[PDB]
């Protein structure tokens, strides 16, 4: 239920 | 426009993301390109 983000 | 499996999403982090979860995909490049 969680996607994880891209790190920027 | 992007291949079929992208899920193009819009957190609220303020940046896009591509989502093609077979691997778990998650990637600032868009995959078409």
């Amino acid at each position: 239920s969680d996607p994880g983000s891209p790190f920027q | 426009e992007l291949p079929e499996g992208y899920e193009q999403r819009t957190t609220v982090q303020g940046q896009v993301y591509f989502l093609h979860t077979q691997t778990g995909v998650s990637t600032w490049h868009d995959p078409r390109i």
